């Protein structure tokens, strides 16, 4: 079962936080308030490796006290004045810590942007769907409903807005479990198959999440599972590439790399139990390893949804929960970064999974 | 020999020079003698290669005479040899005394002098108002441009202090004093002195604050000679830190007063900016140019002034008597003692054990716990062996600090004159040797009459003890108090070690828990009224306080126990403290520690050009880690990548488990140490 691989393949360590301290660990370690909320224009610091190489060695010379994408990813610091990006991003007004991005760039070669906040209208609002059309979708079965509603969806700084991956920081706390799943198949999928193997995938991934996570409420009914199908109503389909962010339950809030290698790792035990499951993703798929766990270390970098590979954009697919309540609610967060960064904030007390072994 | 009664507010050095001599010198010595006005006198007197050689250490005449070439603009000659100046001053202080008479500062004093030469000749003692002793405000600050590359010289010496290096830059290379923005303000509300300066050398008024006078001196030499002075007015001495800033005022003062044909004075300055690994006390001894001192709580200041003719802490221990005249006084000082106290001093080791005392770690429960002391102890025997060693010795010395001693009690700052002092006045190991024998006999007595007034010593130094009771409990801890002093009074006279003041000994608290887990780590508590005692924690830093605060409350606890229960209050209280440090995850200061320049971190080249924020470095480095950062050799505010609080926690830790281990194994006698899982749990808020 899943129990008992939750009992004898995993030593959970976790630390409780409370009151003030809650608070401060929060703002500390997750991206600021602002930076994944929508914005006119992007500030921020957005430029090839070795003009950002350049812009660093400037930024330092103002940086007297102490001292790529390591240093990129270790420029986080507020105190009661502006930030320490502030030199790099030139903006004085920034707030930390803020994403950290990899950018590849045609023909090649790779780029950076570390930016504040950024409009996320110009991303996402080719596949947000109109609240009129969900609601006037008729359509009474959830599976139905999330199949029609994902049938109707349609320089380095224009490169960003093409190509875009977040960059894994051990030093910020993770409130998202970003999977990222690599179906390899020799037999092309059906749409419709493909769509209930993700219904039956969330339920076992929701279990796994209930099991790492005992205080908590996670109920596999409502619980937002936000599943993204890169695209090639399939996609003539024939490596399909999808991607399951979840939040991560209230109370807590995952730290470190190893403890993110192993949620995935029992994750990919819950789904690959699922005789429910091995019945779809069966018979078409050569292997089985349905997640790369090797993508959460300090410094490797992920795609985002909305975003494409230089091109199979992560556009979402609504495998709308079962008993959910506000359809147009969950609609309405695949648009929102919030929902599919590593280190977002976060949406008392809390307690820190820092350890699986 | 005409007579006046006059009071000197500063003996300072004028000139030296050598005669058709080969194995003595000449000094003549500044008065800035007042009355119900203020006058500019002089006195010669003459020093011997011997004398000079027993106030340095053992060295020669011929190089006391060549730092003649400080009447110049280089401004930093101490620096060449800083215990050559500490001899010169003191045995111009030690002849002036001995030829001309006593001299005191600020007491009414009837002063001779022989009209055909001008010079002083006697003096003695009188009776009279004084002035009351005047001040002057001195705001000073500069900007020195030195050249970060001060790499170079603490490149040569490793553990230096960044004010050494500063003043050793600006000695190399002189004209930066020279050109050097400058910002002085002196307040003695009679005239008041601002100066605005773009370079130092470019341009109320310089004469409104002092006078120059010029005075005409025949000295037994060549010829006559014509000093020149700036008397101070209606002040005695400026109060205020930037000892190149003092330097360059001080310097183009010297330069512009003295542009004009006539003898020129010392200009010499002493600090511990001018050693190279620094001092732990603040002050600028100015023995040279200007005339009055610039002290760097002024009561304290004008006080130790006035006691030791302003020669400390300049001097050192050179206050009292000469460096070679102490193995001389120390045998003389043991022959006059018992034979037992004779052998008890042949046998003394620093780590020799007298009394037996309870062992780390021990624990004694609800029982009359005391702690007593005999109040500066080690300086009462300095100054009461050293007068009985006076035969082996000129007692002028002796004087000052027997006055140090009988004033203790009532000026605070008596006690820390003694307590840098007696650390100093041999640091000469015979003086430790004797020492330490008088301490042990006076332990044994602490033992043998503790065994008779109810009570067994467990801990301390014989000055500084501890211990337990076997019994209303207040009458029998003064009976104990009086029959112990009466006691080592009795022991003390026996050995002819005679004390100017009469011993008392102090309860500092009647407590009735203590436990003890190192040598000097020992926690007192009281049950009936909570004043618990915390001794033996290090206090580097703010952190390092919050965590003795922890500590304290943490022992409050565990005692009010009276072991499993224990541990478990011990570890939440380490996971609070962690807690509450990360909510101070980001001030850099708060975990600064503070290392002696004789403790082991590389200097970042960044810190080398903090400006004028290195001149502040005289004693401590106070650094942050990781990679160690020089918290005060940078502006303010300061960005900073998270402070290593793991590495300050993990250090803080450390000293809490030596303290808990050391609680539990002596209260219950579990031999588990008490150790924290940081990696384990509470690591992560800084990963």
């Amino acid at each position: 079962n899943i129990g008992e691989y939750v009992k004898h393949n995993v030593t959970p360590r976790e630390t409780v936080l409370d009151g003030d301290t809650a608070k401060a660990y929060l703002r500390a370690r997750t991206y600021a308030p602002g930076a994944l909320t929508p914005a006119p224009a992007y500030c921020g610091a957005v430029d090839s490796a070795t003009k950002m190489m350049g812009r660093l060695a400037d930024a330092e010379k103002l940086l007297v006290p102490r001292g790529r994408l390591l240093r990129l990813a270790a420029t986080e610091q507020q105190g009661p004045t502006p930030p320490a990006i502030a030199a790099l991003i030139r903006n004085a007004a920034v707030q930390t810590p803020l994403p950290v991005y990899r950018i590849s760039m045609v023909p090649t070669g790779q780029a950076f942007a570390a930016l504040a906040w950024d409009d996320w209208a110009r991303i996402t609002r080719d596949a947000r769907l109109a609240e009129a059309v969900v609601s006037a979708e008729a359509h009474p079965d959830h599976g139905a409903l999330g199949r029609r509603l994902t049938d109707r969806i349609r320089d380095a700084g224009g490169q960003m807005y093409v190509n875009r991956n977040e960059i894994f920081n051990g030093a910020l706390a993770i409130t998202n479990i970003i999977l990222d799943l690599d179906i390899a198949l020799k037999e092309p999928v059906p749409f419709r198959r493909l769509h209930e193997a993700l219904g039956h995938f969330r339920r076992g991934a929701l279990a796994a999440v209930q099991l790492l996570f005992p205080a908590a409420r996670v109920d596999p009914d409502a619980y937002p599972c936000y599943f993204f199908k890169s695209a090639c109503p399939v996609c003539s389909c024939t490596k399909i590439g999808l991607r399951v962010c979840m939040p991560v339950p209230a109370p807590y809030v995952v730290h470190g790399s190893l403890t993110m290698r192993g949620v995935a790792r029992v994750i990919q035990q819950a789904v690959l139990l699922d005789r429910d499951f091995v019945e779809a993703i069966g018979s078409y798929v050569k292997n089985f390893l349905l997640i790369d766990t090797g993508v959460y270390a300090h410094g490797h970098s992920l795609r985002l949804p909305y975003f494409a590979k230089i091109c199979g954009r992560l556009l979402p697919v609504f495998v709308i929960p079962p008993a959910c309540k506000d359809v147009p609610a969950f609609v309405a967060a695949h648009a929102d970064p919030r929902r599919f960064h590593f280190h977002a904030p976060p949406t008392r007390e809390i307690r820190v999974l820092h350890s699986l072994g | 020999i005409v007579w006046v009664e006059e009071s000197v507010s500063a003996i300072t050095l004028y000139a030296v020079w050598l005669p058709p001599a080969r194995e003595y010198f000449h000094a003549l010595v500044y008065f800035v003698c007042r009355n119900a006005e203020g006058r500019a006198r002089f006195a010669e007197v003459s020093v011997t290669a011997t004398e000079l050689r027993d106030f340095y250490g053992s060295q020669a005449v011929v190089a006391a005479a060549r730092a003649a070439t400080t009447p110049a603009a280089s401004p930093l000659e101490p620096l060449e040899n800083p215990t050559l100046w500490r001899a010169l001053y003191a045995c111009v202080l030690a002849a002036l005394e001995r030829q001309t008479g006593p001299v005191a500062l600020f007491a009414p004093l009837r002063i001779g002098s022989d009209p055909r030469t001008g010079l002083v000749v006697k003096v003695e003692r009188a009776w009279g108002p004084p002035a009351a002793p005047r001040a002057a405000l001195l705001v000073a600050e500069a900007n020195i441009d030195i050249d970060p590359m001060l790499a170079a010289r603490v490149a040569e010496h490793p553990d230096a202090r960044l004010a050494w290096a500063r003043l050793a830059a600006i000695r190399d290379t002189p004209q930066c004093a020279s050109a050097a923005s400058l910002t002085v303000n002196i307040t003695t509300g009679t005239a008041l002195f601002a100066r605005e300066y773009q370079t130092l050398a470019f341009p109320g008024a310089f004469g409104d604050l002092v006078e120059v006078c010029e005075v005409g001196l025949r000295p037994r030499h060549p010829q006559r000679v014509t000093a020149r002075v700036l008397l101070p007015r209606d002040y005695d001495y400026f109060v205020s830190f930037s000892a190149p800033a003092l330097v360059a005022l001080f310097r183009q003062w010297h330069t512009t007063v003295h542009a004009a044909p006539a003898l020129a004075p010392v200009f010499a300055f002493l600090g511990p900016e001018f050693e190279v690994r620094g001092g732990p006390v603040p002050y600028f001894a100015v023995l040279g140019f200007p005339g009055w001192p610039t002290f760097t709580l002024v009561r304290g200041a004008a006080a130790a002034y006035a006691a030791l003719l302003g020669a400390w802490p300049a001097v050192g221990a050179r206050v009292v008597l000469p460096p070679r005249a102490w193995p001389g006084v120390a045998s003389a000082a043991a022959g006059c003692l018992l034979p037992a106290v004779r052998e008890a001093v042949a046998r003394w080791h620093p780590a020799t054990k007298i009394i037996q005392l309870l062992d780390p770690p021990a624990a004694v429960g609800p029982v009359w716990t005391a702690r007593f002391c005999f109040p500066g102890l080690r300086a009462q025997l300095l100054a009461a062996l050293a007068d009985l060693g006076g035969s082996g010795l000129g007692r002028t010395g002796l004087a000052r600090l027997d006055a140090l001693v009988v004033a203790a009690p009532s000026e605070p700052w008596a006690g820390a004159v003694l307590e840098r002092l007696v650390p100093d006045t041999c640091n000469c190991p015979a003086l430790r040797q004797l020492l330490g024998g008088v301490m042990a006999a006076v332990c044994l007595q602490i033992e043998e009459t503790a065994s008779s007034v109810k009570f067994a010593v467990c801990g301390g130094d014989g000055g500084a003890f501890w211990g337990v009771f076997n019994v209303a409990a207040s009458g029998v801890i003064e009976d104990a108090r009086r029959a112990i002093e009466t006691a080592v009074g009795a022991v003390l006279r026996a050995n002819a070690v005679r004390l100017r003041h009469p011993l008392c000994l102090a309860l500092e608290g009647v407590y009735t828990h203590a436990v003890a887990w190192s040598q000097a780590g020992v926690w007192f508590w009281n049950s009936r009224d909570n004043t618990d005692h915390l001794g033996g924690f290090p206090l580097r830093g703010p952190a390092y306080t919050t965590a003795a605060g922890v500590v304290r409350d943490t022992l409050r606890r565990v005692l009010g126990l009276t072991a499993l229960t224990a541990r478990g209050l011990m570890e939440d209280a380490c996971d609070r403290l962690i807690l509450d440090a990360f909510n101070k995850r980001l001030d850099a200061e708060y975990w600064s520690v503070r290392v002696s320049p004789f403790e082991a971190d590389p200097l970042p080249p960044t810190a080398f050009r903090g400006g004028a924020l290195l001149d502040a470095e005289h004693y401590w480095r106070r650094v942050v880690r990781s990679v160690g950062v020089p918290v005060d050799l940078y502006p303010r505010p300061l960005v900073l990548p998270p402070v290593d609080c793991a590495h300050h926690l993990r250090e803080i830790l450390r000293e809490i488990e030596l303290v808990f281990t050391g609680v539990l194994a002596g209260v219950w006698g579990e031999g588990g140490k008490f150790v924290y899982p940081f990696d384990d749990k509470m690591s992560f808020l800084f990963a």
